[PDB]
């Protein structure tokens, strides 16, 4: 079957980067999308970016360019996200998402993970 | 690209098939024909330029010939 | 008063017998018009909707083959055949393989192969016509009333739409009568021969006879989900190897191919049904209920304060914003121009008779001071205004830069662009058919040649009539050639 | 624009309710809708992966479409087990960026 | 493909700009000065042909500058 | 008959007919009798009757 691990939550200090690791096997990697969909405590989800495993570049959203960033290996399946600076606000868990390369098919996250979560405190 | 200068004529050729051949053949041809087609207004033009200049039919020929083919492709 | 400083605004004054003036009102741009005692007032055009469209002719710009299928036959026993041939989605070529007794044929030779795949089409591109019956343009009159927030304000104003069915209209205006307006959308833009393309978000309008030749797959646009595509080995491309098989690629998506293709094309922003910008057409003043609506004021006498200060526009008209003292009377404000050492009355003032309306509001007297030195006087009291204003133009200077809105404006309308500020008379209309035949045949003679290539048939004319002993042929191809270098430098706006 | 859907209440008798999408004239009016449902504290699922198209869900009383510029969703026979936050999520063509919803939180008496 | 023949001329004319004005009003020459530089052998056989084909100044000129005109965009 | 003293609606658009010919449908709201229905052609700036 098709599933993302997304590894174990872990949680860090401020002014650190912190990385989320997000693997998914079971089919080819490379013609799918990674949407990396953000979620807070009693707050709506909101989508930040792709990653195409083949080719693909970083197109986060507005919000959130040049406060993440996005890699990925093609040999092990594997997606990887971690966040360059920690401020107070991003206290999440931040998941990972399939998603198609059709133009209605941008929005279509079919499968989902566990969630890695990470919060940030003294 | 732009495709509007597709990488041809390199020399850099060999046995083997090019990424397109059977259509790259005829497209920019195909491009010219049916611009003539859609567009006779050109040709009177054309015809006008080429047979003023200097006329000797080798000439008139290669103006005419050169002046219709290079208003399509270069519009 | 809407028209101030916006887009190269010209005035149009004159009134014809029965007082009609006609006026081609270009889009993204306005007029205004004065008159011999009638209240002067700009109209501008703009939200020419069209609704209720029509689909037809959806493209497509991407494509997923999804199935593939082969089928090989040894040489000389006819073309292999393969069962997913008729069906109404598969498109494929037949090629020759070279096949040998490694290969499974005992004769050796060149054999026949298919390889046919299905073809999803992705991201279609709807065309869209757009009929006469629902079409609706709208054109803004707005007064010269002197209001405190009338400068510059795209708000103010009342709306008279007008549709191909219902030409004639009437606007009705807030004490001031009613204006005629007999404006024909039948010509100028015609849209019979022009389809709007949407893709994404974004919309264009196409010449239609463009519309179809542009190479891509085509289909019927009944939106009925499982359309049959017209022409589907346009996009999906074969490449046979150093002999031996046979794959299939896809070709990838057209985004920006088509984005590249539309460069002469306008612009049609669409959110409910459509709004088409940059419109065109001619319209009809007939100015005959326009009342002064100061016949009965009078002219007061107390002072003048001004709240900001002088200012100009591009052209020759200055803005005044003055305010009224402690009269209650509303009056009519007089005015008078003044030269330096010498009293002389020459300044035009451009709107119609000033009234202040009300004590605390101010006005907005804008007029048309001479060249030179200007002197200007706000009331009959010795010490209601003086401003003194200094233009710069010349009137040599003022003549050309006319002649060449004049001829920026042929450029672009044409054969009407005689009808701009045509008043009735003989010789507007001569030149009108004069000019319609000469258009006809240079767009006919000239129709799809770029710009770059009407400058050097333009200068390769004019070289050709700098050069020619028959004198008669010689100027009329130098005035060709002299036209063609300018039509080639104005256009693509 | 933005999308923006209102959080309701229902009830576990069977009704129709209407959890509508209301988006612009780039995002969501040209561009097919996704509806999701999570069961709270863990990993959303998909509910809607077409327009009106639903891969596994609930068959037969999970049916909507969309409307111009609004997307709706409709619900028959909701019973508790459907206490979810539901999501209407769409691409923005503009902004090259899909737009996620704020959220319902769609309560079953 | 359909980036090839844009409608530049054709003729629907109109006072605002179009799509890409700026852009369109010099990819053409753009593409003919690039393959220019990039290609310098052209020139002497543009050179060659004129001289030896124009009989006067005028049709020597007029032929070199459509030879070297046409084919870099019918590349 | 006598001529027609009311408007006139357009129901539905004019069209040609490749021989410069025109078919003007009209419904005529007006409840009065049938009527003529009066006819006249305005040049361009003019008032010329072709
Ligand atoms: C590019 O534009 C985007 C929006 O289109 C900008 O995103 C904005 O980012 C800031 C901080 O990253 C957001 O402020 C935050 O607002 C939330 C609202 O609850 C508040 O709780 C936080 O404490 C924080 O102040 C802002 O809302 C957001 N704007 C949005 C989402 O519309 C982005 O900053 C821009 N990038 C630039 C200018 O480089
Ligand atoms: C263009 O025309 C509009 C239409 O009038 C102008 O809007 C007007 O704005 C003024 C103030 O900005 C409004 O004045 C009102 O005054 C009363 C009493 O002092 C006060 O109670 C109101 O709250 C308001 O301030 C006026 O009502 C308003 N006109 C309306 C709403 O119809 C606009 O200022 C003009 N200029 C531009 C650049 O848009
Ligand atoms: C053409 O290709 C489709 C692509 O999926 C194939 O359909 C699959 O067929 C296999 C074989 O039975 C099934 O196990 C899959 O579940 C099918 N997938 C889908 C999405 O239907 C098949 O090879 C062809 N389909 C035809 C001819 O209808």
């Amino acid at each position: 079957q098709v599933q993302l691990v997304q590894s174990g939550a872990e949680v860090k200090k401020p002014g650190a980067p912190v990385k989320v690791s997000c693997e998914a096997s079971g089919y080819t990697f490379t013609d799918y999308f990674i949407h990396w969909v953000r979620q807070a405590p009693g707050q709506g989800l909101e989508w930040m970016g792709w990653i195409n495993p083949i080719s693909g570049g970083t197109n986060y959203h507005p919000r959130f360019h040049g406060g993440v960033t996005m890699t990925r290996d093609t040999s092990m399946k594997v997606a990887y996200m971690e966040l360059k600076r920690l401020t107070s606000d991003d206290t999440a868990v931040y998941f990972c998402a399939r998603g198609r390369d059709f133009r209605g098919g941008y929005s279509q996250l079919d499968y989902w993970g566990q969630g890695t979560l990470v919060t940030v405190s003294s | 690209s732009v495709a509007l200068a597709p990488h041809v004529g390199m020399g850099l050729d060999t046995r083997t098939q090019t990424w397109m051949s059977a259509e790259g053949a005829w497209r920019q041809v195909e491009k010219v024909e049916t611009w003539a087609l859609r567009h006779p207004g050109f040709t009177i033009l054309a015809l006008f330029l080429a047979h003023y200049i200097g006329t000797s039919l080798t000439q008139k020929v290669v103006i005419f010939i050169l002046l219709m083919l290079v208003t399509p492709s270069m519009t | 008063m809407r028209c101030v400083g916006v887009g190269n605004r010209d005035f149009v004054e004159g009134l014809s017998g029965a007082t009609w003036v006609d006026v081609v009102l270009e889009h993204g741009g306005c007029v205004t018009t004065m008159a011999k005692n009638k209240p002067t007032l700009d109209i501008e055009l703009q939200k020419t909707e069209a609704t209720q469209l029509a689909t037809l002719r959806k493209l497509c710009i991407e494509g997923k083959i999804t199935n593939i299928t082969t089928d090989s036959r040894c040489p000389t026993q006819g073309e292999a055949v393969l069962p997913e041939e008729q069906d109404q989605n598969y498109v494929c070529k037949h090629t020759y393989v070279d096949r040998g007794w490694g290969n499974g044929c005992g004769l050796f030779g060149k054999g026949s192969l298919v390889t046919c795949a299905k073809f999803q089409c992705l991201e279609p591109i709807e065309g869209k016509v757009v009929q006469y019956e629902n079409l609706k343009y709208t054109v803004i009159i707005t007064v010269h009333t002197g209001d405190q927030h009338q400068v510059g304000n795209e708000t103010q104003g009342v709306t008279a739409e007008i549709t191909p069915q219902a030409s004639t209209t009437e606007a009705i205006l807030p004490e001031y009568g009613t204006l005629g307006l007999e404006c024909s959308p039948r010509t100028g833009l015609d849209f019979n021969e022009m389809i709007l393309l949407t893709m994404k978000n974004k919309a264009w309008m196409v010449h239609r006879q463009w519309f179809f030749d542009l190479p891509l797959p085509w289909a019927s646009g009944a939106t009925t989900e499982t359309p049959t595509w017209n022409r589907k080995e346009l996009l999906v491309t074969f490449k046979n190897a150093h002999a031996k098989k046979q794959e299939v690629v896809v070709l990838g998506s057209q985004e920006g191919a088509m984005h590249t293709a539309l460069t002469g094309a306008t612009e049609i922003q669409n959110s409910g049904g459509t709004s088409i910008f940059a419109g065109h057409l001619k319209c009809r003043l007939k100015m005959d209920k326009l009342e002064l609506k100061g016949m009965s004021y009078a002219m007061c006498t107390n002072t003048f304060v001004l709240k900001k200060e002088v200012s100009e526009t591009q052209h020759g008209t200055i803005l005044i914003k003055v305010e009224y003292k402690g009269e209650d009377a509303p009056c009519k404000i007089p005015f008078s121009t003044e030269d330096g050492q010498g009293k002389a009355h020459n300044g035009r003032l451009i709107t119609a008779n000033p009234v202040v309306t009300k004590k605390e509001e101010p006005v907005n007297i804008e007029a048309e001071p001479p060249f030179g030195e200007s002197n200007i006087v706000i009331g009959i009291g010795d010490n209601a205004l003086k401003i003194n204003w200094y233009k710069k133009g010349s009137s040599i200077g003022k003549m050309f830069e006319a002649t060449a809105r004049g001829a920026r404006r042929m450029a672009i309308l044409g054969d009407t662009a005689w009808d701009f500020g045509s008043v009735g008379g003989v010789l507007n209309s001569l030149g009108k058919m004069v000019h319609q035949i000469f258009g006809s045949a240079y767009t006919a003679l000239f129709s799809g040649v770029s710009w770059v290539m009407k400058i050097g048939i333009g200068v390769l004319l004019t070289w050709i009539g700098l050069n020619s002993k028959n004198t008669s042929m010689s100027f009329s191809c130098i005035a060709i050639g002299i036209i063609t270098l300018y039509l080639g430098a104005v256009v693509q706006a | 624009s933005v999308l923006t859907q209102p959080p309701s209440a229902s009830g576990t008798p069977g009704q129709r309710v209407t959890i509508s999408c209301s988006g612009g004239s780039s995002n969501i009016a040209i561009n097919t809708v996704n509806w999701y449902q999570q069961v709270p504290g863990t990993a959303p699922k998909l509910l809607m992966y077409s327009n009106n198209q639903r891969p596994s869900g609930v068959p037969d009383r999970f049916s909507g479409s969309k409307s111009g510029t609004s997307a709706s969703l409709a619900i028959s026979g909701l019973q508790s087990e459907d206490e979810a936050d539901y999501y209407c999520a769409t691409w923005d063509d503009s902004l090259k960026d899909v737009l996620f919803g704020g959220g319902t939180k769609l309560t079953v008496l």
